[PDB]
């Protein structure tokens, strides 16, 4: 019954325990390089002039 | 205009679904509207049939006025997370089986099934969301209760008891103790009826409770009451 | 997902006559409905146009006055009643339907038509009207106008039709650019402004007819003279 | 020295009735929600109170002040639209608690209904016209009566019958009716159900402000002039009591917003949408 | 040996803790304390979209950036153009219990799903000129929470029973089964790259599953009570999860770990949608207190509020381009933000 259960959460805990992992300082300029990489085309950054966006009141 | 042909009928065509969709709007908003919440599944298919996957609708009419009941017993999942969906609903029907005080529910040692019914009329009723919504009680399978109570007295279910073990006097202490968990009487009223098998008017008596309910619902909305 | 039209025949001039337009497989009280004619030796030419609803009811200025056009929802039916003909009425007529919304595609289906026999606006020319070319190499259809059929939301109203030899227009391509469903994707449309062209890249047996460009700018819905594909 | 402290009185009077009636105006044309055959009753008494604000007591302020700025086209015009605007207001209070009544009785064809716009504004029309009807009329046809010295007054007030006549047709038969829906709604829930007694003070309380509030404003003035014509010639001298009563009929037009309106529970969603 | 597997479970989560300390070197802040703030946002309300009669408890932007369907308590599914107001398709619901909607990449189909455990698919281009139900996808238990089309002939839907599906609408069976979550499943996201997707669940954490195999790869935790939201960031290597302590949190793929909390002390609602801006700088979550606060992802202070919802805020989204912001609440209004 629940052994069955317990030895699938095993094999689930090995399975995901063997996965290689990078320093969390290479992830965060990744996502600085990412964000400051495409900060030119972001509307909602740097309002967009009046005459081009469609949206209008 | 500056508005092209193709724009202008688009503009005709948007006109005509608002004209539809507010005709359908005033349409349904004068149905009356039922959560039919159970306890343990008892009697509520009996109270179903005698009124003519995971949500059952049942749609009825009388006296002129249109019922829609709504069944979640189906659903088997976590009731915290849906529930604001009944929100504004007309009224809420309880159904609570006499004929289990002696009975235990399975899977427990000593867990009484009107325990759970206690406990579970208790989160319905003082629910954040159903703060003015009225609850319609029904006490049904009263009938192999009178005969049951007769062999075994009424003192497992309620220990704190002192009275004749006749159905009289005895009902209506397990009626008293699923009114006295209501804490909000002051914006909320419980409507109770015994129902046999092959009773007739609790189509009346749910009519009955829920004009006074609409009648309650609209003195209080213009501020009066 | 079929018309059919009924009425016409031989009519002594000065009369009276009223010709049917019958839908049957799509929802006929969402779409707008046009009547168009077509003179026996020359090209198409608008009639009439009535809404969904009957909210708003156009008519051309040559059958303005003496025409009335009528729809009936509860049933599927289009009613066409002419009154005083004369003999310049003596053609045929077409009963077509369009819907309109974003990115619809009016003048989609088009019926089989009926005879009648009796005893400013935007002009397009079309300079074409005999292009005689072998099948395989292709060919290219011009089309001018007189006004700017582009409009400031982007939008340009030109629509391409097809008619073959004994039987109804097609629509090919609308807006001059969005292909048409259900054609093959040989056909293509270009231009800016005044002068569009219409692009075969492959002939086959199955496009010999004759091509129509007409303007959905604003009515009347003027059509072109139509040019011939000759073998 | 007194006309000045009478004239800031007055002009905050007025300003008290703009500020509430186009309060409920901009409530109730803001939002959308408020089509439920109801709300334009409410409305109908807005804009009568409004009007009133607007013209009755900026016109009537420099009559009674030092200032003669009376005209015989004026004041005509001036009596007509007051009394107009003031039976208008009496027989919208009648149509709010027939609504009520109505609410009460028979809440199943209440509610499962289709009148339409048509209904009600048909309903509005009708009222209107039968507040003109009543007395305007009459003193367009009794204003040839009077003849230089005392104007700007209703030609009608030498003769008895004729006041007898309108005095109960604008002011009795509305208490009645008014008075029979209250006692009817009262009897109907009583009677339907320490809570309970609690509830039961409440809507007694409730249902009867409205009625003392419009018998005390609406009977002293009439049958104060009642009695006074019964004297021979031109009338008593009026005491300042007469122009209590004259001026407590005004003052009845400033808290109907207050009660009606003001205690809706949705135009009291709209007031609060609005100041925020 | 029952207590034999359980304590190599807590040895192998223990160890993995472990792995996971020892593999931070810095924080995100420490790293992005010279990032120059975006600085107060100040944003108006373009359109105000009206027409709905219930609350409005889902809504999907179209792949062109100008349609856009809404689901309501109605019973009706309403296409709206977000240009002009004009309202191109209202189709009525079989079941007036809606929880979720969709609208297909191709823009030719829309899904939609609730209380009645059935994903309704709905057929948009056809030539009688009505839209018509083309499927219904049956086989989940519990109430279904999401569903996000993958291409025309594959979805993927999560149910209340803690399953996802991978549905073929051809043949309308199953193809892939996702279990191994222990509360409700109440979102998800598909990667930019259709190729993994991130599920939030009512267990306090989320997991990471590949289509393509069928078996979880990660599985997040941290958060101390349910959660109600999750999103993929543009780059496809981080997810941001909104759950019910008022309380926001960046997970990353690659890291293992969360990197920022966005929290506040004024609020104490919990989230019900969260949504990133393009190029990944901004982050819009509403809140239960009538609001939509905008995060900066780089920095953990706030850089403004939307105010101008009478009601909850059930759902919220940004179109492709990134041009405007909608939002649709529990008040029978949705409104347009740019
Ligand atoms: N007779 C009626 N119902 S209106 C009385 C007009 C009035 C007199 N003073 C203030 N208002």
């Amino acid at each position: 019954a629940s052994i069955a259960q317990a030895r699938k959460l095993v094999e689930q805990l090995k399975m995901e325990a063997n996965i290689d992992r990078i320093k969390v300082s290479k992830a965060a300029a990744d996502l600085m390089a990412y964000c400051e990489a495409h900060a030119k085309e972001d509307p909602l950054l740097t309002p967009v002039p009046a005459s081009e966006n469609p949206f209008r009141e | 205009c500056t508005l092209s042909a193709e724009d202008k009928a688009a503009v005709e065509r948007s006109k005509m679904i608002d004209r539809n969709l507010r005709e359908d709007g005033e349409k349904a908003a004068r149905e009356v509207k039922l959560l039919l919440l159970g306890a343990g599944e008892s009697g509520k298919s009996t109270i179903v049939k005698q009124m003519k996957t995971g949500i059952v609708e049942t749609h009825f009419t009388f006296k002129d006025l249109h019922f829609k009941m709504f069944d979640v017993g189906g659903q088997r999942s976590e009731r915290k997370k849906w529930i604001h969906c009944f929100e504004g609903v007309t009224a809420i029907i309880f159904c609570v089986a006499l004929s289990d005080y002696d009975l235990v529910l399975a899977e427990d040692e000593e867990m009484n099934r009107m325990h759970e019914s206690m406990k579970l009329f208790d989160s319905i009723c003082n629910n954040k969301w159903f703060t003015d919504t009225s609850i319609i009680l029904f006490l049904n399978k009263k009938d192999l209760f009178e005969e049951k109570i007769k062999k075994s007295p009424l003192t497992i279910c309620y220990p704190e008891y002192a009275g004749s073990n006749t159905y009289e006097e005895a009902a209506a202490y397990i009626q008293c103790q699923f009114e006295d968990l209501n804490k909000r009487k002051d914006t909320k009223e419980i409507y109770t009826h015994f129902t046999c098998a092959t009773d007739t008017k609790n189509v009346q008596f749910v009519f009955d409770a829920v004009t006074d309910v609409i009648i309650k619902n609209n003195l209080k909305d213009c501020g009066l009451f | 997902v079929q018309l059919v039209e009924s009425g016409g025949g031989l009519v002594q001039p000065g009369g009276s006559r009223k010709l049917s337009c019958s839908a049957s497989g799509f929802a006929f009280s969402s779409f707008g409905m046009h009547w168009v004619r077509q003179a026996p030796e020359k090209g198409l030419e608008w009639v009439a146009y009535i809404s969904s609803g009957s909210g708003t009811i156009y008519y051309a200025d040559t059958v303005k006055g003496r025409f009335t056009i009528s729809r009936d929802d509860p049933k599927n039916t289009l009613f066409l009643q002419m009154t005083s003909l004369r003999s310049e009425d003596t053609a045929m007529y077409y009963c077509v339907r369009s819907i309109y919304y974003y990115g619809s595609s009016p003048f989609d289906f088009w019926g089989q038509g009926t005879t009648l026999t009796v005893s400013s606006d935007i002009v397009m020319t079309q300079a074409t009207s005999s292009v005689p070319v072998t099948p395989g190499e292709s060919v290219s259809i011009s089309c001018r106008s007189s006004k700017s059929l582009l409009h400031s939301n982007g939008n340009t109203y030109l629509y391409w039709f097809l008619q073959r030899p004994g039987q109804s227009p097609q629509l090919l391509i609308y807006r001059m650019s969005n292909l048409a469903s259900g054609v093959p994707d040989r056909f293509s449309g270009s231009g800016s402004g005044t002068a569009f062209t219409l692009t075969i890249s492959r002939l086959e047996a199955e496009d010999v007819g004759v091509y129509y460009c007409m303007q959905h700018l604003e009515y009347p819905l003027t059509f072109g003279a139509g040019t011939k594909l000759e073998l | 020295s007194t006309r000045i402290t009478l004239a800031f009185l007055m002009s905050l009077l007025a300003f008290a009735i703009m500020l509430g009636n186009a309060v409920v105006i901009l409530a109730f044309v803001v939002d959308k929600n408020l089509r439920h055959r109801s709300n334009y009753f409410f409305l109908n008494l807005a804009i009568s109170d409004f009007f009133v604000g607007v013209i009755s007591i900026p016109l009537y302020i420099p009559h009674t002040l030092f200032e003669w700025d009376f005209g015989k086209e004026i004041c005509v015009f001036w009596l007509t639209t007051d009394y107009l605007l003031c039976t208008a207001s009496v027989y919208n209070i009648v149509l709010i608690s027939y609504d009520r009544y109505q609410s009460v009785s028979n809440a199943v064809s209440y509610r499962t209904q289709h009148t339409g716009i048509l209904k009600i504004v048909t309903l509005m029309v009708a009222v209107w016209v039968l507040a003109f009807l009543v007395n305007g009329p009459m003193i367009l046809v009794s204003e040839s009566w009077k003849d230089e010295g005392s104007e700007c007054e209703p030609g009608f007030f030498s003769e008895w019958y004729i006041l007898a006549i309108t005095s109960f047709l604008e002011f009795l038969v509305p208490v009645i009716l008014v008075a029979y829906f209250n006692m009817y709604i009262y009897w109907s829930l009583w009677k339907r159900g320490h809570l309970e007694l609690l509830r039961a003070r409440k809507l007694a309380k409730s249902l009867a402000i409205l009625l003392g509030v419009f018998a005390v404003c609406w009977a002293p003035y009439s049958l104060f002039t009642i009695v006074l014509s019964f004297y021979p010639s031109a009338t008593r001298p009026k005491s300042v009591w007469y122009r209590i009563a004259f001026w407590l009929q005004w003052f009845n037009s400033f808290v109907n917003p207050f009660l009606y309106p003001l205690c809706h529970k949705r135009f009291q969603k709209a007031f609060l949408k609005i100041f925020c | 040996e029952l207590d034999q597997l359980r304590q190599e479970a807590e040895q192998l989560k223990n160890q993995i803790r472990d792995a996971r300390k020892a593999c931070a070197d810095a924080t995100l802040s420490q790293i992005t304390n010279n990032i120059d703030p975006v600085g107060r946002i100040q944003m108006r309300t373009r359109r105000t979209l009206r027409g709905h009669l219930a609350k409005i408890y889902a809504m999907h932007w179209g792949t062109d950036s100008r349609l856009l369907v809404s689901a309501s308590q109605d019973g009706k599914l309403i296409i709206w153009d977000s240009y002009t107001t004009n309202k191109v398709h209202a189709i009525p619901l079989r079941s007036s219990w809606v929880m979720t909607c969709a609208y297909a990449p191709s823009g030719n189909y829309v899904a939609c799903g609730g209380l009645d455990n059935i994903c309704s698919i709905y057929n948009l281009k056809t030539r009688e000129g009505n839209v018509r139900v083309s499927r219904e996808l049956a086989g989940h238990t519990g109430y279904l929470s999401c569903c996000r089309f993958l291409d025309d002939n594959q979805i993927v839907t999560s149910s209340g029973d803690t399953t996802c599906a991978l549905w073929d609408i051809e043949t309308g069976q199953q193809t892939t089964t996702f279990t191994g979550h222990t509360g409700d499943v109440m979102s998800l996201s598909l990667a930019p790259d259709t190729r993994l997707f991130v599920s939030g669940a009512c267990d306090a954490s989320a997991k990471l599953w590949d289509v393509r195999e069928g078996m979880c790869r990660q599985t997040f935790t941290g958060h101390e009570s349910d959660i109600n939201a999750i999103c993929f960031f543009p780059n496809g290597n981080a997810f941001a999860t909104g759950s019910d302590d008022a309380t926001c949190r960046l997970f990353d793929l690659r890291a293992d770990q969360e990197l920022m909390t966005y929290s506040h002390d004024n609020i104490i609602c919990g989230i019900t949608s969260v949504s990133f801006s393009k190029s990944g700088r901004l982050l819009l979550a509403g809140y239960d207190d009538f609001n939509c606060n905008v995060w900066d992802a780089l920095k953990a202070d706030r850089a403004g509020v939307l105010a101008g919802h009478d009601n909850r805020v059930s759902c919220l989204g940004v179109t492709d381009d990134g041009m405007a912001v909608a939002t649709g609440s529990w008040d029978s209004f949705l409104k347009i933000w740019n």
